[PDB]
RNA sequence: AGCCAGGAUGUUGGCUUAGAAGCAGCCAUCAUUUAAAGAAAGCGUAAUAGCUCACUGGUCGAGUCGGCCUGCGCGGAAGA
């Protein structure tokens, strides 16, 4: 848990403090950033671990020390100090679990898609839109339906939705993946628990900085004679333009009309169109290569979250939580699942 | 009294024994060992108080040791426990951070006169009060 | 050496000479401040 | 350098300090260190305070201009660098011997301690002062 | 204009505690000793340290330093 992670951070702090005084390292800036993280973490760690060790010692020694009353009063004072130290350790964990980075402040795109069992997925994906809308209206987030493909017996097959504000992606990072469904559904007559799955993609903003300059100082413009037919004038004059980019290597050849300025206009518009095509193709490949890594095949396999409905259990594969509610979870209030994953993900 | 050979005035608050992250190789750049700044550094720190940044002379000789006469800590680190607020300048005149009066800085000023150079107590007093005013503090005259 | 058309005294040690009609800016401190016609 | 008013005010202030002055001495810090300033003017602040001017303006028409009104025999101090240092409290105080005692204390040349003129004397090491 | 000197103690100053410390960027751009010193114009350091100029002394000892109106010139001004 966090105690096994804090010890490795304290050992890395004690190693970096010894390596800093050895004076054998030329580069020191990354070592100074590591020492800054060490001064942020290991001081509160050495406070909280020593306070918890002294509290556990003063409790376990005075609990069975021949049933004394003065040792019991000393253990009560140590328990008050233990409550103060536990509040200080919770404040230190809340300070260490803070999203300082400005990439966490960005908006997001949620893509809830159906997996196994279409009818079940539709019921489930519509309820997950309901689940994150309930979650989103609690903190006052804006929910806009960008695209929603309907199912058969209700729900939706694919939902792509923008959520805007201040800090959507940094709070909803850990939701890309699969979701189990164990339910007794409304579409099933028999009444046997079934397994259904749904896949959720979480995408960041990535704001469009499009249309770089054409850079006529970087354009190589070759004005040479044209091939073909038509007149004496074509032979005398060039009437053909080839423009090549230096940083991308895009070549556009125009031999269309008589005047070169109509040809100049086409030989710049095709450059702009091919720049826009080659940049939007790379952007759509960068979207797809991340979506195929976040969204799996869609099967019933374990992908980080398992939800149990007839037993009353919510068990995730990372940070094995055992919350037996399923009623304060179905109507917003997803703090207890999301927060400790952040707390022991920012420990690394 | 020889000239400038190897001495500088830099170390963090003296309550931290052997500060390896903050200063580190800057005290161990010469032939003086790191262990010289943990064992002999607290021979004067324990006399008065621990945790205050106090400069000391680092004139390095070739005889493996160094002589030192401890100086006075500045008013910048002194106006954290005797001023109330732990913050300082950055917005000096755009807003008022805190205020001390003349009767406190004037009383503290002659205690720091062992290292300061002044012909009168009032001159060093108004020097320290101007240095305190430079952090945006408004003296109550 | 710099062969510009407009010359100014860059550092404090620049000196205006009129060698062979060609106005030059010599510098005894830095060799980079020495330059051609002005 | 400033015009006639500032230099004249400085020379008149020097004459007004000589008119309420006492025994003085000489010093020639051709290679002077501020640590030595932090011994002599620290001594000056130790005595009473700020009043003592160590003003080194021994040009042949600046400090010699104030010589025919006070202490004409100091017109021979007109040559090479001499810094005056007067005394407002005390007839023949102990500041005269301190330049000669600090002459061995990192103050290699100190104007050969030729001194100044209470009995109109010459170069003398004089310990006979009222203590 | 040249020449023998100075050109300080806290300023490791609070700052986003990784450091910006007279000199990346913030603002404050204090005050003493004072012949004089801007809490700094430049060089150089991860930051220091260090090197100059600002300015002030002394030898020296007669005129010197910087802007403006114009006339004639200089360069930019390289073809078959």
């Amino acid at each position: 848990s966090i105690v096994a992670k804090l010890e490795a951070l304290h050992e890395r702090h004690e190693e970096v403090q010894a390596l800093l005084g050895d004076a054998q390292t030329i580069a020191d800036q990354e070592r100074f950033r590591a020492l800054s993280r060490e001064y942020a973490q290991l001081s509160d760690v050495s406070r909280c671990f020593t306070d918890w060790q002294q509290v556990q010692e003063d409790i376990e020694t005075a609990q069975m020390m021949l049933d004394d009353p003065e040792m019991r009063e000393m253990a009560q004072d140590e328990l008050r100090e233990a409550k103060e130290k536990s509040e200080q350790l919770e404040q230190q964990l809340q300070v260490l679990l803070l999203p300082k980075d400005p990439d966490d402040e960005r908006n997001a795109f949620l893509e809830v898609r159906a997996g196994t069992g279409g009818d079940e997925a539709a019921l489930f994906a519509g309820d997950l839109f309901r689940m994150y809308s309930r979650y989103a209206e609690a903190r006052r987030w804006r929910v806009e339906i960008m695209s929603a493909s309907e199912g058969e017996h209700g729900g939706y097959k694919e939902i792509i939705a923008k959520i805007c504000g201040d800090g959507v992606y940094g709070r909803l990072k850990f939701e890309s993946g699969g979701h189990r469904v164990q339910r007794v559904p409304a579409t099933e007559s028999q009444g046997r628990i079934h397994t259904s799955a749904c896949t959720v993609a979480v995408m960041p903003e990535l704001p469009d900085a499009e249309l770089p300059d054409i850079n006529p100082a970087d354009l190589r413009i070759d004005t040479f004679r044209s091939s073909g037919a038509g007149g004496q004038h074509v032979n005398t004059t060039d009437s053909a333009i080839r423009i090549t980019h230096l940083p991308t290597g895009i070549v556009v050849e125009c031999q269309d009309e008589r005047s070169q300025h109509k040809n100049k206009a086409k030989a710049l518009s095709v450059l702009g169109a091919r720049i826009h095509a080659a940049e939007m193709a790379k952007r759509q490949q960068a979207e797809a290569s991340t979506r195929r890594n976040l969204l799996g095949s869609g099967d019933r396999s374990d992908r980080n979250r398992t939800y149990n409905f007839p037993q009353g259990r919510v068990t995730d594969h990372r940070i094995n939580l055992t919350l037996y509610r399923l009623d304060e979870v179905m109507e917003g209030k997803l703090d207890m699942l999301i927060e400790p994953i952040i707390q022991e993900h920012q420990a690394d | 009294a020889k000239k400038v050979q190897a001495y500088v005035k830099l170390q963090v608050a003296a309550g931290m024994a052997n500060p390896s992250p903050p200063v580190g190789p800057a005290l161990g750049q010469q032939g003086v060992n790191i262990m010289e700044f943990c064992k002999a550094f607290n021979a004067k720190t324990d006399s008065i108080e621990k945790g205050l940044p106090i400069p000391v002379v680092i004139t390095v000789y070739a005889d493996r040791s160094f002589t030192f006469v401890t100086k006075t800590p500045p008013a910048a680190v002194l106006l954290k426990k005797a001023a109330g607020i732990k913050s300082g300048s950055g917005k000096p005149n755009k807003d008022k951070v805190g205020k001390i009066s003349r009767a406190q800085l004037q009383e503290i000023a002659q205690t720091k006169a062992a290292d300061m150079t002044g012909a009168d107590i009032e001159a060093m007093t108004r020097s320290i009060e101007g240095t305190a005013r430079s952090m945006g503090l408004v003296v109550e005259d | 050496m710099k062969v510009r058309a407009s010359v100014k005294k860059l550092c404090r040690n620049c000196k205006i000479v009129k060698r062979d009609g060609v106005i030059r800016v010599i510098c005894s401190a830095e060799p980079k401040h020495k330059q051609r016609q002005g | 350098m400033a015009l006639n008013l500032q230099d004249k005010q400085a020379i008149v202030a020097e004459v007004s300090e000589v008119a309420k002055g006492a025994l003085s001495a000489v010093v020639a810090d051709s290679r002077g260190v501020t640590v030595d300033k932090m011994t002599e003017l620290r001594k000056a602040g130790r005595e009473a305070g700020v009043y003592m001017r160590v003003v080194r303006n021994t040009l042949l028409r600046r400090a010699v201009e104030g010589t025919p009104f006070e202490c004409l025999k100091d017109a021979f101090v007109g040559p090479t660098l001499i810094a005056y240092s007067m005394e407002h409290p005390g007839a023949a105080a102990r500041l005269f011997k301190e330049f000669a005692k600090a002459n061995a204390k990192f103050e290699v040349k100190a104007a050969a301690f030729e001194g100044e003129l209470i009995p109109a004397s010459q170069i003398d090491r004089l310990a006979t002062l009222p203590t």
